């Protein structure tokens, strides 16, 4: 149980960008592959890798 | 309460005028003294609601030469301070929201009185709520005006000196009288003590000058026409709308803010009142 | 078929509250269990029960 | 990879109504059937057909 409600409307634009980007990502939850480290190169929009690096 | 009168010379051959007044609508007028003519002028353009110095041009100005910087000028129901004077062009700079007054709209043609050092005062003390009838009689080297030709007027006392001064610097989210606020509502007010100020004229732009013994701040929250929330006993210099009532009242696109100072149930004669428009997430997304 | 389009720009703060609630809640549509009555106690954020009471 | 981010705030109303409609539709991604042509008649809210016409 976690929550993001009641944003002070001063920082409302950041939350608006959040609603834009996450909603855009929600078309299909697909991962190109599991990775133990963040790909430092060769990544762009539409690339989703499961970051399972120790931590 | 005390009574004062101001007048303009009808002719250059008039030296001064006599003050005559009586209590109520019955009785015999008792001479109270004489006073000089008060310099005055007419505003050529409207004076917008804005704190701090403002440049205004005057038309039909009289005795503009004798005006001095630092004097107290009263127009309609606002007391302002003169910062600069231009004899030739009749342009002066006025400090808005000074003494126990707040800025208000003044349409073109409003009369400005520089009553400082040019007012006739009746030394008798009168209690609040009493209605007076007074007349001004012109005086010339040829004699005095016959009372039958003198105009009559009435005034209702309201204990102006008794009431506490209203809050000063009224800034919302860092802006003065803004019509645009992005989400969170922050209102800042200044604390004014009449005793400490004494004869000094302090405008709204100045900061806190300390509170008055037994004086607090009260705020009323309206829904445009209806009263929804009322916060009293405020002692801080800022207030924020609690998140608890935001859902109950929901979004309030049109919010009316009313600010005043109250001590022992004595409300200030004047107050602030503006209807502001809110913007941000969840406010005005029809466009 | 239903929609939540038609509404003025005045009372839509509740609509966006619901947009912050539903979207975040839909991270994973999981129900802790089916209930024929609303749990009157011991519930908080993150608790979802299928209210399947008669009616 | 695609995005709908960073629009000029002036026209945010159109894309907000957009995301509103899409969020409303996301309750259940159901298609009444597959169609090679857009149904020209007998359709209303809640009717979803997969337009798989040539093109």
């Amino acid at each position: 149980g976690l929550l993001i409600n009641g944003l002070p409307g001063e920082g409302h634009y950041s939350d608006l960008i959040r609603m834009w980007r996450w909603d855009d990502f929600l078309r299909q939850p697909v991962v190109k592959g599991r990775v133990a480290t963040l790909p430092t190169t060769g990544q762009a929009e539409g690339d989703t890798y499961i970051f399972t690096g120790s931590g | 309460s005390y009574l004062a009168a101001l007048a303009e010379a009808p002719t250059s051959l008039s030296q001064s005028y006599t003050l005559t007044d009586r209590v109520g609508s019955s009785g015999a007028f008792v001479d109270r003294g004489t006073g000089d003519w008060c310099p005055t002028g007419l505003l050529a353009a409207e004076l917008p609601l804005a704190a701090g110095p403002n440049v205004v041009t005057l038309t039909n100005a009289t005795r503009l030469e004798d005006v001095t910087v630092g004097q107290a000028a009263v127009v309609d129901d606002e007391i302002v301070r003169v910062d600069a004077v231009n004899y030739a062009s009749g342009t002066v700079t006025l400090a808005r929201g000074c003494a126990d007054t707040v800025p208000a709209k003044h349409l073109a043609g409003a009369r400005v009185w520089f009553y400082d050092t040019f007012e006739a005062v009746d030394e008798t003390v009168y209690s609040q709520g009493v209605t007076l009838q007074a007349r001004l009689l012109t005086n010339t080297s040829e004699g005095q005006l016959a009372p039958a030709l003198a105009a009559t007027d009435s005034l209702t006392l309201t204990g102006r000196q008794g009431k506490p001064y209203p809050p000063g610097q009224f800034r919302i989210n860092g802006s003065a009288y803004p019509t645009k606020v992005y989400g969170a509502l922050s209102v800042s007010w200044a604390k004014r003590d009449r005793i400490g100020q004494a004869d000094q004229l302090i405008d709204t732009t100045v900061g806190n000058i300390g509170p008055e013994d037994g004086a607090t701040v009260t705020l009323q929250v309206y829904s445009g026409t209806t009263l929804k929330r009322t916060y009293a006993g405020l002692t801080s210099s800022s207030w924020s709308y609690p998140l608890a009532e935001d859902m109950a009242d929901g979004p309030l696109q049109d919010v009316r803010l009313v600010l005043r100072s109250v001590r022992d149930g004595i409300d200030s004669w004047q107050q602030h009142d503006i209807t502001i428009e809110r913007h941000g997430l969840g406010f005005r997304l029809g466009e």
